[PDB]
């Protein structure tokens, strides 16, 4: 029996998941505090938020957290970096062993720790034997020379150290850090999607994350500096209300498509928290639609830069992917197939007791942290 | 920042 605690640190919500080997033993989402635009700006609040999630997970389990932690976070600074490692055995041929591959990968990882960056994910991209033979798997093959191309997802050391130091002071356990955007993709994509080509659009809070896979590995990673925070801001601005009332309206009555909406008055509070004001579901959706249209139009540039290096279409993830009919809007903007990403619609076996979270695009990274 | 609704000229629906 083996247990995993997976935490996904977002700017608006911190998601937690305990899995046992498959079943879900515990899961929760708590308000994220102290993170402002991917930077920890209040370590005291941040630690409180994390502790609140840990306490809720323990409360559900009725047992102290004894597992390996895998913890993911979002940053605009993740980027793709490649390197090649070679072995030259001389005038004799040698078997390519696990020890040799382990050694070469360890060496790649050490090589990617440079220019102020550090790798969080590494993938073997190409294998070349004896300077001419391309193979899919080098193991047990004999060769005089081997060259392996690796592609990785790296992050600035300063960003890494920020999260690592605070977490090791709060999570009382060994842990590994990952990219939430990479884990999201790993949590939702099918193998054929990752092979033939597919783009994940993660509709997160501060920004919209963008990652493309082809041939089983990430080929491009970027972002648009517009996210659900700006959708909430627009509503607060237009309806003249608080951030939290705006968020309530969007979650409760929002739609990505407004043209066919029935007349429907909806009430909300002013900044004073008492004055009752009224708008319509249609007007609310127009405000949302416009900002969502902006997000997708801007993401199209990425889509086109990838469209040079898309069978699998677009997979939307993150909190924004839950806005009713957003897939319709996306299909119209991207001019390609679009689907909602969640663990359940990946190509993997159902998980006991995961009904509520396996179908939630918000928990994609939490699952992906584990099933990588 | 100007809300997208204005920048997309959909404010007539408000
Ligand atoms: N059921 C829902 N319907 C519509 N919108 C939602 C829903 N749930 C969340 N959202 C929106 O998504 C946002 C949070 O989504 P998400 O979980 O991706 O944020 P996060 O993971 O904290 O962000 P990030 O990954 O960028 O750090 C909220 O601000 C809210 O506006």
């Amino acid at each position: 029996t083996v247990f995993y605690t997976s935490i996904d640190i977002g700017s608006r919500y911190i998601k937690g998941l305990v899995l046992g080997k498959w079943e879900a033993l515990a899961f929760s989402s708590v308000k994220s505090r102290g993170l402002d635009e991917g930077e920890i700006k209040d370590a005291i609040a941040f630690k409180e938020s994390v502790n609140t999630l840990l306490k809720e997970l323990e409360e559900q389990l009725q047992k102290s957290l004894r597992s390996d932690f895998v913890i993911s976070f979002s940053s605009v600074s993740f980027e793709r970096e490649d390197t090649v490692i070679e072995r030259d055995f001389g005038e004799e041929k040698r078997s390519i062993t696990l020890d040799i591959l382990s050694e070469m990968q360890s060496e790649a990882l050490e090589k990617l720790k440079e220019n102020g960056k550090t790798p969080l994910h590494i993938f073997s991209k190409r294998y070349l034997l004896d300077d001419e033979r391309i193979v899919f798997n080098p193991l047990d093959m004999k060769a005089s020379k081997i060259a392996i191309e690796y592609t990785s997802i790296v992050v600035p050391l300063k960003v890494y150290e920020m999260f690592y130091n605070f977490l090791q002071d709060t999570v009382k356990s060994p842990f590994q850090l990952k990219s939430s955007l990479v884990s999201t993709a790993e949590g939702v994509l099918t193998t054929p999607e990752k092979d033939r080509g597919v783009v994940v659009v993660n509709l997160g809070y501060n920004f919209t994350g963008l990652i493309a896979y082809k041939n089983g590995v990430p080929i491009k990673i970027s972002y648009v500096p517009v996210g659900m925070k700006h959708v909430i801001k627009d509503v607060s601005a237009v309806l003249d209300t608080s951030f939290e009332e705006s968020e309530r309206l969007i979650i409760t009555h929002g739609n990505a498509v407004y043209n066919d909406l029935k007349e429907e008055e909806i009430q909300y509070r002013g900044l004073d928290g008492n004055t009752i004001k009224t708008t319509t579901a249609k007007k609310l959706s127009v405000i949302i639609h416009a900002r969502l249209r902006e997000i997708m139009s801007k993401s199209k540039k990425f889509f086109r830069e990838v469209e040079a290096k898309i069978p699998g279409g677009v997979v939307l993830t993150g909190g924004g992917a839950k806005i009713p009919r957003i897939n319709e809007l996306a299909t119209e903007v991207f001019k390609s197939p679009v689907r909602t990403g969640c663990y359940a619609n990946s190509d993997r076996p159902s998980i006991i007791n995961a009904d509520e979270v396996a179908n939630d695009p918000s928990f994609a990274a939490a699952f992906g942290n584990v099933f990588a | 920042d100007i809300p997208a609704i204005y920048r997309y000229g959909l404010e007539g629906l408000l």
